[PDB]
């Protein structure tokens, strides 16, 4: 998904 | 309806308190000087902070990368804030890194207000304290980085919310359906109306006799999206007049396409 392609560290956070 | 806003302001409250070690009320405590901690370390000058730089190359470099590391420690917090905010993980997790992105900024600054008085700020979890005026003495542009952020805080603190009432007003800010590229727009501002709900009733009982609360509530929202975007616009300047300068990748990642 493109938002969360780019952003790899705040993906981690919410995960 | 009224008894389950009152339920959801509660785990909101609850939640705030485990996400955020430095709480609204510890703050003031530390402010007013009515904690038995020992107090904190006062930086006023290039002297006081040499001599604290413990308990807490060029100076205005050096302060400006430990506020990018609380921030980084800031977003932490705020996103396992945002994570207990029901309805909230269901979200595309997409859109939930959108809500955060365009965000956490509005909510730092909200938060830091709890944090300041108009002399200064409580810094590295209230153990030391910077004043105003030593912060307006670093060299340009450095020198007008925080000065809004009193401003507003002076303002903002004048409303005398509390922790209670901030949780849900963080929350309310989070699960705004207007930020750009939201996928799935409606469940947003589902939840969100329905923190909105929360926040009248909260103000309502909690601060009986101060008429138009909730109005100037939402004003501050509006109030701290402008702030965050003249913010954005320093970091421009930053980044075009400042060598040395680079943000830890945490903030790279928010700031990028950011306003």
């Amino acid at each position: 998904n493109s938002v969360x392609v780019r952003h790899x560290l705040l993906t981690a956070i919410l995960x | 309806e009224s008894a389950d806003l009152r339920a959801l302001a509660k785990h909101l409250y609850d939640s705030y308190i485990k996400s955020f070690p430095l709480t609204k009320a510890k703050a003031r405590a530390i402010l007013t000087g009515k904690t038995t901690d020992k107090s904190p370390f006062v930086i006023y000058d290039m002297n006081s902070l040499m001599m604290g730089e413990d308990k807490i190359k060029e100076v205005a470099i050096r302060i400006f990368q430990g506020c990018q590391f609380r921030s980084v420690e800031a977003v932490q917090e705020i996103t396992e804030y945002a994570k207990s905010i029901p309805g909230f993980v269901n979200l595309d997790l997409n859109d939930q890194v959108t809500l955060l992105k365009y965000g956490v900024h509005e909510i730092i600054y909200t938060m830091l207000a709890s944090l300041m008085n108009k002399d200064g700020v409580l810094i590295s979890e209230g153990q030391g304290f910077m004043t105003r005026e030593f912060l307006k003495s670093l060299r340009k542009p450095f020198g007008d980085f925080m000065e809004p952020k009193f401003e507003f805080a002076v303002k903002f603190n004048a409303l005398e919310l509390d922790d209670s009432d901030l949780a849900i007003f963080i929350a309310v800010i989070i699960l705004s359906g207007d930020r750009p590229g939201l996928l799935n727009v409606k469940p947003i501002e589902d939840i969100q109306d329905n923190l909105l709900q929360a926040l009248e009733l909260q103000l309502k009982l909690n601060h009986p006799e101060s008429s138009q609360l909730f109005a100037k509530l939402l004003q501050k929202m509006t109030d701290l999206r402008q702030i965050v975007t003249e913010h954005v616009q320093l970091l421009q300047v930053i980044k075009k007049t400042e060598t040395d300068m680079s943000l830890h990748p945490l903030l790279q990642e928010i700031y990028k396409d950011l306003y």
